[PDB]
RNA sequence: CUAGUACCGUGAGGGAAAGCUGAAAAGCACCCCGGGAGGGGGGUGAAAAGAGCCUGAAACCAGGCGGCGAUAGGAGGGUGCG
RNA sequence: GCCCCGGCGAGGCGCAGGCAGCCGUCGAACCGGGGAUGCCCGAAUGGGACCUCCCGCGGCUUGCCGCACUCCCAGUCGGG
């Protein structure tokens, strides 16, 4: 996307009001060195059925599958990243994808294959 | 009995439908940020324009 | 209930389907006063589809 | 649970003391002040007797700070006096709350003693009364907070 | 840029470039809302006769300015009204000075 | 800016100062440079020469 | 006198009702024209330069 | 910020106020009292920051602590001491 | 909110942190472009408006088209 404006008000306005077909791109994450060597790609937009490793925060070092992606709030849900409630129900802790790394992809649609073919 | 023009009757019906409070699920969904709207009106305090 | 199917049909069938759908809508709105709260929405949009495509045909 | 106010009392020992509060009450803070000045430093049961008597209008409460146009009463030591019934009732409710809290903490009611009793002014509820010559003047309610601390004499 | 890096290491101005990098701060005040954050320090100034790539090569070094002789001003030579800036000259630039004298 | 309100002054003999005031419900002072929401006495101007 | 008591004789027919073109209650019912838009008196809109009403309605500077 | 909005005037017209929990709702499980607003115990959180929510000044009110205090005369202070 | 051509590539159902449920891999939501539907008043125009609502005349086949004022070209058809 085209972003050439040195005014923070305009940058943050774009970010807060960006249309949906760009939030997936804004929600990208990097690959592990193995996948990087294999496919020739440094980062990809994230998807639900992906295997994921946490690199920053309290749950540093945990691995899990992605189960939910919210484009409005710019967040994702990971299995195993949870806290308990006053009563005792478990609930997910919402994470940013810039704080996480991909270790196994979900390759069942042809369009992701095309994204890789494109940026490699 | 009491004689009304029809368009006037319809405008009055609209003004009556307008006069109720914000529902409860809107308050739940907004986290107590929307509680009122500016068209509450009591028949004996603020008059319509007929 | 999609244009794929709708455009395979003739006009009389389309009008008949519109008719039955409108009666369904009236009955469902009647019961709604006293599950699946999207029946009304989907019925409305099906009616819209049918009218759009029938007009495409009768115009060409 | 879910309390949003603190106390003016310092050095609270959870082992020998219990607390109680009343918040946002539609009563007179002046009369609250006058009344609490009397039960300060007393035993809980003696204070409950005092309040019963006040309510039944057999014991008057002296007025030493808020006494404009107030008549005297029969008995030694009385200039201005009064009978605040609403305030008595509310204070009685709070005192029973405190007695319960001590009983459940594990103290002994026979030796409970009031060591802190203070009234505070709460938030005002604005109102208006129509006057003559096209005016409208305030007609407001002043609310009251009351705090109480009980200790066990050993 | 890497060749410029090596040349500056051999000449002895890489340490002033490092000072420029290190002495760069986030401002105090409301200029941060209006952009204008990151008050940046000044490094060396390269005066050249003709540009044939050195502008691109040296641009991205923090504090480094590149200018030709025909387009010199006093803000390149005395930032903040304080004169005595570290300057790298060229032979052609000095000959053009011999010609124009200013 | 500051010169959008319509005002009327009360004058001598109201136990009040001679300030220009709005003529509906609140009746707040307006348009003067010591009033809240009024015009500024000596604002910056683009005519000014900086060169 | 002239104050509170004459205010009781405001139960007659109103001087203005709603206008079909403008929307507001300024249509003079006995003369047959609107005092805000000119309906019944002119095809064109009432629009004076000394007025602030239309500028306010469009959020314009004076 | 649900602003030319609410509201005022028969009308021409006049015209407000109102921003901020927390990294994450983890937005308070369970117990005693109370007709109930709610209070007291217990819990979440790095921190109650508790939705009457960032920080939280002064005026003003109450309580506690210290000094004085019912034979006594000046715009409430100044100098010197106890 | 309905349809079609392209883009993007899995989620989506406005401000708006809820419940119950639906749409989408036959490529959605979203974005660029092009179409359909588009109640009443209003220049308001078949005729009337003290209440954004009422009352008609022709022609065709219950549904459709025409029917204001001031003019031009014409001419008892029409086109502007
Ligand atoms: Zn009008």
């Amino acid at each position: 996307m085209k972003l050439d404006m040195k005014q923070p008000r305009k940058q943050r306005k774009f970010l807060y009001n960006a249309p949906l077909h760009l939030r997936g791109k804004i929600m990208s994450a990097p690959l592990s060195k193995e996948l990087r060597e294999k496919y020739g790609v440094r980062n990809l937009p994230i998807r639900v059925g992906d295997k994921v490793k946490v690199m920053r925060g309290d749950f540093k070092g945990v691995e899990g599958k992605v189960v939910e992606v919210d484009l409005r709030r710019y967040r994702i849900h990971v299995e195993g990243v949870t806290h308990k409630k006053t009563d005792g129900t478990e609930v997910f802790y919402p994470l940013h994808p810039s704080n996480v790394m991909i270790v196994e992809l979900n390759l069942e649609d042809e369009k992701r294959e095309k994204i890789i073919e494109r940026r490699a | 009995a009491r004689n009304k023009p029809f368009a006037k009757k319809l405008r009055l019906a609209k003004a009556a439908k307008q006069n109720r409070r914000v529902p409860v699920w809107v308050i739940v969904k907004t986290n107590r940020k929307v509680i009122t709207h500016p068209k509450r009106r009591h028949w004996r305090r603020t008059k319509l324009k007929e | 209930m999609k244009p794929s199917e709708i455009r395979e049909m003739s006009i009389e069938e389309i009008d008949k389907k519109i008719r039955e759908l409108r009666l369904e809508l009236a009955k469902e709105r009647g019961v709604l006063t006293m599950e699946n709260p999207m029946v009304i929405r989907n019925l409305r949009r099906d009616i819209a589809r049918l009218l759009t495509i029938k007009r495409e045909k009768l115009r060409e | 649970s879910r309390g949003r106010f603190s106390y003016s009392f310092q050095n609270f020992d959870p082992e020998r003391m219990a607390r109680a509060s009343g918040r946002d009450l539609r009563i007179s803070p002046k009369h609250s002040v006058e009344l609490l000045r009397e039960i300060r430093g007393m035993m809980l049961n003696d204070a409950l007797r005092y309040l019963d008597d006040v309510i039944a209008k057999k014991r008057p409460v002296p007025m030493k700070r808020f006494n404009d146009s107030q008549g005297h009463k029969p008995g030694k030591g009385f200039g201005p006096g009064r009978y605040p019934v609403k305030v008595a009732k509310a204070v009685k409710k709070i005192l029973l709350n405190a007695k319960n809290n001590a009983e459940q903490k594990g103290l002994d009611v026979d030796r409970l003693k009031i060591i802190h009793a203070a009234a505070h002014r709460g938030p005002v509820l604005r109102g208006y009364i129509p006057r003559a010559f096209g005016r409208a003047t305030p007609f407001n309610e002043q609310t009251t907070h009351i705090e109480i601390v009980v200790e066990e004499i050993r | 840029t890497a060749q410029t890096r090596e040349i500056f290491k051999k000449l002895g101005v890489w340490d002033d470039i490092e000072r420029a990098k290190k002495n760069t701060k986030i401002r105090a005040g409301k200029g941060k809302m209006r952009g204008r954050r990151y008050k940046k320090a000044k490094g060396p100034l390269i005066v050249v006769a003709k540009n044939e790539g050195i502008v691109q090569g040296a641009r991205n070094h923090p504090g480094v300015d590149v200018v030709t002789v025909d387009n010199l001003g006093v803000e390149y030579l005395a930032p903040g009204t304080h004169p005595g800036r570290l300057t790298i000259w060229t032979k052609g630039a000095i000959e053009r000075l011999r010609e124009i004298y200013g | 800016a500051g010169k959008r309100r319509v005002t009327e002054n009360i004058g001598k003999g109201h136990g009040m100062a001679r300030v220009e005031r709005i003529k509906t419900s609140p009746r707040f002072a307006a348009f003067v440079p010591f009033a809240v929401g009024g015009r500024r006495t000596h604002p910056p101007k683009v005519e000014k020469i900086i060169w | 006198g002239a104050g509170t008591a004459p205010k009781g004789k405001r139960n007659r027919t109103p001087t203005h009702i709603r206008c079909r073109r403008c929307g507001r209650r300024a249509f003079n019912v006995k003369k047959g024209y609107c005092a805000a838009c000119g309906f019944g008196r002119s095809r064109r809109m009432r629009k004076y330069s000394w007025s602030h009403k239309w500028r306010k309605k469009r959020n314009l500077s004076y």
